C-alpha cells in the first residue's frame, strides 16, 4: 500500500499570515492528490482535488501544487474559520490512503 | 442541496454485530458510488470500502474483508454499513461519503459521523 | 413520411427491447427504425490548440507538426487508460469494436487503417502510430495528403477518415489565418459504459483543461441509414461554442458507411449512436517550432488542387 506521511502534525500560525502544509507520498502517485478539511466541530469538506483542481465554493485562499511524491497546500491568507484539521489523501492505487493530518494553532505570547 | 445523512450514536457490547445507515437526500444512489471512511483519536483515516448501489458489487480494503459488509437500498435511498464481532479495536467515528468524478476520485461530500462505542460496562 | 434523426438523453440509456413488443404502440414517437442495439457508439475526441506568441518565424508545417506530435501520446494515453475503481469494465479492450482485417481489394490502405485490434482512428494512423517515423519524416504535408484525389468523390478520403473533422478546419491554408490544424480521435464501442465513458472524458479534461468552455452533452443522437436503390499578431484563441458539439453534421454524407465499409460491416438497415464530443485542448509553444526546424523545411511535394 502507498503511506503517507504529515511530518508537521501540529503547525503554530496566525491570522492574516501564509500557511504550507506538506505531504510526501511512499512512492509516485502521478498527481493524483486531494486535501481534505475537518472541522473540530467533525464536518470533513473537501478542498483541493487532482493536485491544484478547487472544488466548487472553495474559497480562492486555498491553493495547491507538487509533483512525484511531494506536494503541499498553501492558504494565502490565515483566517479565523480556517483553523482545522487538514489531511492528504491518495487516488493512485485502489486502497486509498490518507495522511496523519496537520492540526493549525494560534501564535502565542 | 445534495446531502448525506447519517444515524446516531451507538453504544454495543463487544462481540456484537451493528448496522449503520446513512440515507442520502438531493440524489439518487443509483448514480454514484457510496463510501464509508473509519476515523480513530490516534490512528487517522481509513477507507472501509464502496458500493455500487446499481449493481451491488462491494469491494474493500485488505483489513476489512472480515469485518465490514455494506449493503445499499435504492428504494429508501439508504446504504448501510454492518460491523461483525465488534472489538474495543472498533470504536471509531465513521463516515459515509461518495464521488462523481470517476478519474480524480475525490470523495466531494460527506457525512456528519456517527460515533460507535464498543464496552463491556 | 419517416425522420432520420433520434435523440435520447445520455442520463439514463439503455438500448430498446429487439423483439419484447410485436407491435409498437400507435403513439409512441420512438421510430420504427429504433428497435434493437446500435451497430456502434461513436465517440470523438475534439483537439483544439493554438499557438500564443505567434511571430513571422513559423512556417505552414509547424501548424500541421506542432498538433499532431501530441496525437500520439493522446492515442497512448486512451489506449492504455484503465478505471482504477471499476465495478463492471476497466479498460478499452473490453469495449471497443474488434476489426480482423480490410476488405480483400484494399491492400493499398493496409497499415494505414488499424486491424487486428481496437477500431481507433487518428491522423497517427499515417505514421502507424510510431512517433519515431513521424520525426523522421521529411514531408508530414506530403504524406497527409499522399492518396489525396485530385476531384470530388462520393467516398470520404483517408485524410477526413483519419482526421474526423470537415475539411475547413483543417488544411495549409490555415497559415494564412495563422490558426491551428484541429483533429479528432475516433473511438467506436460495440458496447456502451457510462462508468467508463465518463472515467475517460474525466481523465481527458484533468490531463488538458479547455478553459472557457461549457457545452452541454446531455444527448445521444441516433443516426439511421436507409437502403440505397438506382437500378500584434493576434493568434486567435481556442473557442468552444455550440458548432463544437454536433460537428458530425458537417461532415461528407457517406463518411460512416464508407468508413464501415472497409471492414465488411453494413449499415443498410440499422443504425449507429453518436456520443457527444469530449473537448481536448493543448497549448503550444513557438519555440518548440523552432528547436524541431528541420532541413527540407518550406519545399513540400504538394500544392492545393486547382490553385
Ligand atoms: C462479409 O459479411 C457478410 C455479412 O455481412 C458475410 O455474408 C455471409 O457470411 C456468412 C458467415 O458464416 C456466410 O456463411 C454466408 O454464406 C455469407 N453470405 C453472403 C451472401 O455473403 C460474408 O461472408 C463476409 N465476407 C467476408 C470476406 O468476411
Amino acid at each position: 500500500d502507498i503511506q503517507m506521511t504529515q511530518t508537521t502534525s501540529s503547525l503554530s500560525a496566525s491570522l492574516g499570515d501564509r500557511v504550507t502544509i506538506s505531504c510526501r507520498a511512499s512512492q509516485d502517485i502521478r498527481n493524483y492528490l486531494n486535501w481534505y478539511q475537518q472541522k473540530p466541530d467533525g464536518t470533513v469538506k473537501l478542498l483541493i482535488y487532482y493536485t491544484s483542481r478547487l472544488h466548487s465554493g472553495v474559497p480562492s485562499r486555498f491553493s495547491g501544487s507538487g509533483s512525484g511524491t511531494d506536494y503541499s497546500l498553501t492558504i494565502s491568507n490565515l483566517e479565523q474559520e480556517d483553523i482545522a484539521t487538514y489531511f492528504c489523501q491518495q487516488t493512485n492505487t485502489l486502497p486509498w490512503t490518507f495522511g496523519g493530518g496537520t492540526k493549525l494553532e494560534i501564535k502565542r505570547t | 442541496e445534495v446531502q448525506l445523512q447519517q444515524s446516531g450514536a451507538e453504544l454495543v457490547r463487544p462481540g456484537a454485530s451493528v448496522k449503520l445507515s446513512c440515507t442520502a437526500s438531493g440524489f439518487k444512489i443509483k448514480d454514484d458510488y457510496i463510501h464509508w471512511v473509519k476515523q480513530r483519536p490516534e490512528q487517522g483515516l481509513e477507507w472501509i470500502g464502496r458500493i455500487d448501489p446499481a449493481n451491488g458489487h462491494t469491494r474493500y480494503a485488505p483489513k476489512f474483508q472480515d469485518k465490514a459488509t455494506i449493503t445499499a437500498d435504492t428504494s429508501s435511498n439508504t446504504a448501510y454499513l454492518q460491523l461483525s464481532s465488534l472489538t474495543s479495536e472498533d470504536t471509531a467515528v465513521y463516515y459515509c461519503t461518495r464521488y462523481n468524478d470517476y478519474d480524480a476520485f475525490y470523495f466531494d461530500y460527506w457525512g456528519q459521523g456517527t460515533t460507535l462505542t464498543v464496552s463491556s460496562a | 413520411t419517416g425522420p432520420v434523426e433520434f435523440s435520447t438523453p445520455v442520463k439514463d440509456y439503455s438500448p430498446p427491447p429487439v423483439d419484447s413488443d410485436h407491435k409498437q404502440g400507435e403513439p409512441s414517437e420512438q421510430p420504427e427504425w429504433y428497435v434493437g442495439a446500435p451497430v456502434a457508439y461513436i465517440q470523438q475526441i475534439f483537439v483544439k490548440s493554438s499557438v500564443s506568441p505567434w511571430h513571422k518565424n513559423l512556417l505552414a508545417v509547424d501548424v500541421f507538426r506542432l498538433p499532431l506530435s501530441r496525437a500520439f501520446q493522446l492515442v497512448e494515453e486512451i489506449r492504455n487508460h484503465a478505471l482504477r475503481d471499476s465495478s463492471g469494465v476497466k479498460s478499452l479492450e473490453e469495449v471497443c469494436l474488434q476489426v480482423t482485417d480490410l476488405l480483400p481489394g484494399l491492400r493499398k490502405l493496409r497499415n494505414l487503417l488499424p486491424e487486428h485490434g481496437c477500431l481507433l482512428l487518428s491522423p497517427g494512423n499515417f505514421w502507424q502510430n510510431d512517433w519515431e517515423r513521424f520525426h523522421a519524416d521529411p514531408d508530414i504535408i506530403g504524406t497527409i495528403h499522399q492518396h489525396e484525389p485530385k476531384t470530388l468523390q462520393t467516398s470520404a478520403t483517408l485524410k477526413d477518415l483519419l482526421f474526423g473533422v470537415p475539411g475547413k478546419y483543417s488544411g495549409v491554408s490555415l497559415y494564412t489565418r495563422k490558426r491551428t490544424v484541429s483533429y479528432t480521435i475516433t473511438l467506436v464501442f460495440q458496447r456502451y459504459d457510462s462508468r467508463f465513458l465518463s472515467s475517460l472524458r474525466s481523465r481527458l479534461k484533468l490531463l488538458h483543461p479547455s478553459p472557457n468552455c461549457s457545452l452541454r452533452a446531455e444527448n445521444l443522437v441516433h443516426v439511421h441509414f436507409k437502403e440505397e436503390i438506382g437500378i500584434d499578431s493576434r493568434a486567435p484563441e481556442v473557442t468552444w461554442g455550440p458548432e463544437d458539439e454536433e460537428l458530425w453534421r458537417r461532415l461528407s454524407f457517406r463518411h460512416w458507411p464508407t468508413l464501415f465499409n472497409y471492414y465488411n460491416i453494413t449499415l443498410a438497415k440499422r443504425y449507429i449512436s453518436l456520443l457527444p464530443v469530449i473537448p481536448v485542448t493543448l497549448r503550444l509553444n513557438p519555440q518548440e517550432a523552432l528547436e524541431g526546424r528541420q532541413p527540407q523545411d518550406g519545399r513540400s511535394a504538394w500544392a492545393p488542387p486547382e490553385s
